[PDB]
């Protein structure tokens, strides 16, 4: 898909 | 190649362009959970390392390499087909470590390795485990395996379990009730409210939720890699049966899943589970388009089905039934598709 | 085909299958400002559609053509390529006007009109006006207007004006400064700094701003699209001579872009300043690798040249200097990955904007 | 000299000791709006500088400096007491401004300048504006300034306004009730619970606090730093009428400050109002040990005292009387010793 | 006097002025796991006390005094430096004992008890033991001491231990990273990075942790306080000799002490470390300011050496190496600024600590 | 790009 | 005092 | 230094 890992905040 | 016919190329572009970015790397390693729990499961079995030859499925910057290098590794190759492989170079050249480290370019299944390995490291779990459809490059990646060899992640659980979330429903039903309207500038939508249920429940969600709303022990499906091959993840077949430990209306399934490092000196677990502190993988939850009521004690049966798709992931089909009523519900999701609530 | 020609089919096929989307039109729909906009400059201009013939290129959902219908069109081609032609085809049955609207489905370069018509409507506007090139199928169109037909929207006008935003800027090397340590889980990662550095300045940051971070007023370039053709949009230079107005250091160029539908009636205006209600076409700031200091009264001079490419997109080159001290700054961005900054929080003025005291 | 006699040694030690440490340089130049409104200032009014003789009072790691460079200074005399004197100096070099900003180490009272100067420029505001005694080595500096000469800052309006916060009001005086027990360990505490009560509400509270719990109006008293000298700082009597504009317990007194940057070209302000953008300033708020009450319409007059004492801050004196019924409030408390309570 | 030649002036000022609010008191006294454990130890020890007379060092409120009363002391001698002593001889005022407790304002090496003590009570205690160096003042008031008298506290327990802590480790450059940018404000403050760097790491951290970050069971110096002298304090040489027992990055030494009151009864113990209930004295880690890499069945050997200074406290100068890899590290720390990391978060578990599916 | 149109707030 | 400048969060 | 003891939270 478009973004296959997503952002995770630090 | 194994890997272009499977997939098609305008999702394979789209997809190593995505790993070409820094940021997109930086954003991995900084999850402190992920990186931190591949350096321990790797310096802790630092013998199935020692002055052992080591492939590097997906290398990325390169940052296992590097654990395997400090764990004693000989010679380790690290095969990466998107861009970053360039800067996983600069890396090893930077770390004095171009005599032990070898970036190979290219998809492994197409690059060609000098030699056989002892052990095979990778993280080529997507959200929900299956998604990217990179397990299948792990798992071809064991032709350059040794007999006795090893693989980092070894196993993989795939955990799912029964969840009740009225807010996560009614949010999702209430945007496609945007084309309920009748007369939007004038102009009836309502012929397309259908299209837009099924669009928006066709979505994974993918956030963190509490495990109170979790109304059933978690079923686990086990995908076992030394023993796996290839063509196993093309159809991944998960039944279930919940036996309900609460009342109340099941608004679909919870995903989550652990995989192991089953190392000669111990083994140690990575867990992306909603008790466990949150990952970027963060937790899979898929909805049914009209939930289904559940007594405490009645039981949940149905099958979770995962079929491969050309675009590196998977057409998920969840039936469910409660069996004291017949209550069915059929459910079509595209892997592929997610929605991305975490705010 | 011309698309086939220009596009490579990796893009075309993310860029369709996004539009394929009905959450994708309802976020374009759900836009007050762009569909009342649109609803007003058709309706109000009922004498350019009564009895009109319509062509909608690129018409998603067919709400344009709807409009056009409750103008009184008499028949109305609506293109679609994405697969959002079938829903489209669904919405017209429904609202029982298969004889005034006809769906086709296909990029309006390989379709077969079968007949020209009076006006062209279209909302071929990206971000920056520019990006996703659909510009260029709402030119290639005009192969089906009429003599003296019309195209709704008529004329674009992109903004440029320079800003200053150090917290923008500073949150490049922030970022970057992931890079910059000898031991993360023992390993250096500086030798990889300077190319996360090149890749942040290469984003162009799309989100909202407060029109006090702008030192001088906007430069419009301007594409007429009943006069300009295809090629003409291949290769865009934008010349700039900006009067700073506010001394400060200058981090990079702000982009915002209006379309007007000059009716025979009326001439209704859509704008995307930063004055204006927020859109979802928002703003676009494009960032300096190095910030120019300028004071009131200098001359900030230099050019925007954006290069199409076969992503559907444009290569931005940014060079600008000082004239006063010669202090130059290139940059090169990608218009194709942007970077989505807006947060919701409504945006802060810049420091040192209160002449009066705040406490009184 | 005029800086050692003010100041008893074991204050100016851990004084210029504490300004010595770049973390603590860092959370100023954090500190946007501050840094942000010191370069508007500056550079709006760039003409103040163009070509001028520029003093610095406390540079710090310099950063006026450079602006007053970027303005375009022939000269600036950057003066820091402090070893970050030796950082601003390795600044100057890597930026090249070597030719612009002269850093000279020492005490300003103490430095030997090499000719007068233009404008001077600093940053003498310490919490409540008056604490660090800073604004007597900022109008000390005076000397150096050319007749026609400039202040950055040019003056600072201190506002206070009385203030209702039950909550904060609990907090100190149910700490301070510790000594109220009479069997600690069976030790009876309770003969201390005066002195306790009177050293917990010696301190100033430093946090930010919501504008709706202020009850009046706020009264400014300013100081022109361009008309003021060294010795009336010394003593600041600030007299108050408050007219209350809502009933209920008055707390006591909340203080911020605003300088302003009165330059050629436009006056910039900065503002630690609690309205605006927080600061690392904060605001600050001198609790009473037993509250007023007052009605809306009501007169709360008194007076606000602050006398320089040797560590380098102020022996603060607030005397608050509601007129319409005499009750009166006599307080005292330490600059130098507040509470933090910001989290 | 032998204090006044030990410490800058001005170290002792900021030091009593501390020492002379009420609310540091409280928050020693409101400590349960130190006034309980001190209170435990002296009433539980009641012959130790029971007609004996008694020193209390640094007495504070006083506290120390009212237990060795509440256990039968026949005269305590309470001696106290800090403006603290006037509010102690209002508590013995007002608990109508000042016919058992004689409050003496002054610093231990400058009063003059009248005469020799049984029993010597202090909490000299400050965070990894040493800081303060009121170490030394509980030693000097062995002049005082009767031959065969005993000391509560009698002996210190320093404990060593290797730790893991990427996150901690990581911190530092973090931070310090600010200065890694050409363009502050228009300032390039790199330069400077390198310095922030050595200051972070030239600062203990005080906060707590879990045990599982440590990788070695931890090595204990001890300091009896029976037979130790003062000059035994201002140089203190600790080797080690760890052996890993997990494989990972070390990244420092943490640290924590304990103290026993070996009375005639029972041996009371007062303990620090992580496995026990927090206590106002934390635990402190020494950061090293380049990792070392150990595998469980190394050896990490090296000296940590304590040097007092005139600020009341010590430089901590710490070198370790792999012997079987030879990679050496050194650091040194200022004792005296610490960086107060708690939070109140429960400290997190290594990553990787899971054996078993969590899952599960 | 992967997103043309950005989402809107409702 | 103890810290004329306090600490402000980023 | 600055705080001897430090603070423990009630
Ligand atoms: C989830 C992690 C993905 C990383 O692995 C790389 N990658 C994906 N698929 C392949 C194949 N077939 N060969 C080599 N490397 C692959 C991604 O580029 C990313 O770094
Ligand atoms: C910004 C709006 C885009 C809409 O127009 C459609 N579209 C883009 N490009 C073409 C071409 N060449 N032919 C037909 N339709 C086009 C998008 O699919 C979207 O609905
Ligand atoms: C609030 C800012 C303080 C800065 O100014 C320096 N500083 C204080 N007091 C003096 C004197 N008398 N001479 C020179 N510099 C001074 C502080 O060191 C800090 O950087
Ligand atoms: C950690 C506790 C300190 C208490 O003891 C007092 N104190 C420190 N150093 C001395 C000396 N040399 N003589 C007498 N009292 C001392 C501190 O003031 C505090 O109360």
């Amino acid at each position: 898909g478009k973004a296959p890992r997503k952002q995770l905040a630090t | 190649s194994v890997f272009s016919e499977r997939t098609e190329e305008s999702s394979a572009v789209q997809y190593f362009q995505f790993y070409g970015y820094l940021s997109q790397q930086q954003n991995m390693m900084q999850d402190y959970v992920r990186t931190g729990t591949y350096q321990r499961a790797i310096l802790q079995n630092h013998t199935d390392f020692k002055d052992k030859i080591v492939l590097d499925v997906g290398c990325g910057s390169g940052i296992l390499s590097f654990f395997a290098a400090q764990a004693g590794a000989r010679k380790i190759y690290a095969v990466e087909a998107s861009t970053m492989a360039q800067h996983a170079e600069v890396l090893v050249k930077s770390n004095n470590l171009t005599d032990r480290i070898v970036v190979i370019p290219g998809k492994v299944e197409e690059v060609s390795l000098p030699e056989q390995v002892d052990i095979i490291i990778s993280e080529p779990m997507g959200y929900m485990l299956f998604n990217e459809r990179m397990l299948e490059s792990y798992l071809h990646a064991k032709k350059y395996l040794k007999p006795s060899g090893n693989m980092f992640p070894t196993i993989g659980d795939v955990h799912l379990a029964p969840f009740t979330d009225e807010q996560l429903y009614m949010e999702q039903f209430t945007k496609a009730n945007f084309w309920y309207q009748p007369s939007f500038h004038g102009v009836d939508l309502s012929a397309l409210r259908g299209a837009a249920v099924d669009e928006y429940f066709r979505q994974p969600v993918v956030d963190t939720f509490d495990i109170r709303i979790l109304m059933a022990k978690s079923v686990k499906y086990t995908v076992n890699f030394l023993e796996a091959k290839e063509g196993d993840l093309h159809r991944i077949e998960i039944p279930f049966k919940f036996h309900m430990l609460h009342s109340g209306l099941v608004h679909g399934l919870a995903f989550w899943f652990d995989v192991a490092f089953i190392g000669s000196i111990m083994t140690v677990w990575l867990s992306t589970a909603p008790t466990e502190p949150l990952t970027h993988w963060y937790q899979v939850r898929c909805l049914f388009q009209s939930p289904l009521f559940a007594k405490a004690g009645d039981t949940l049966s149905g099958t979770c089905l995962l079929i491969a798709n050309k675009r590196q992931s998977y057409d998920i089909s969840i039936v469910a039934q409660v069996d004291q009523t017949g209550s069915k519900s059929s459910n079509l999701l595209d892997l592929k598709n997610p929605f991305f609530r975490y705010t």
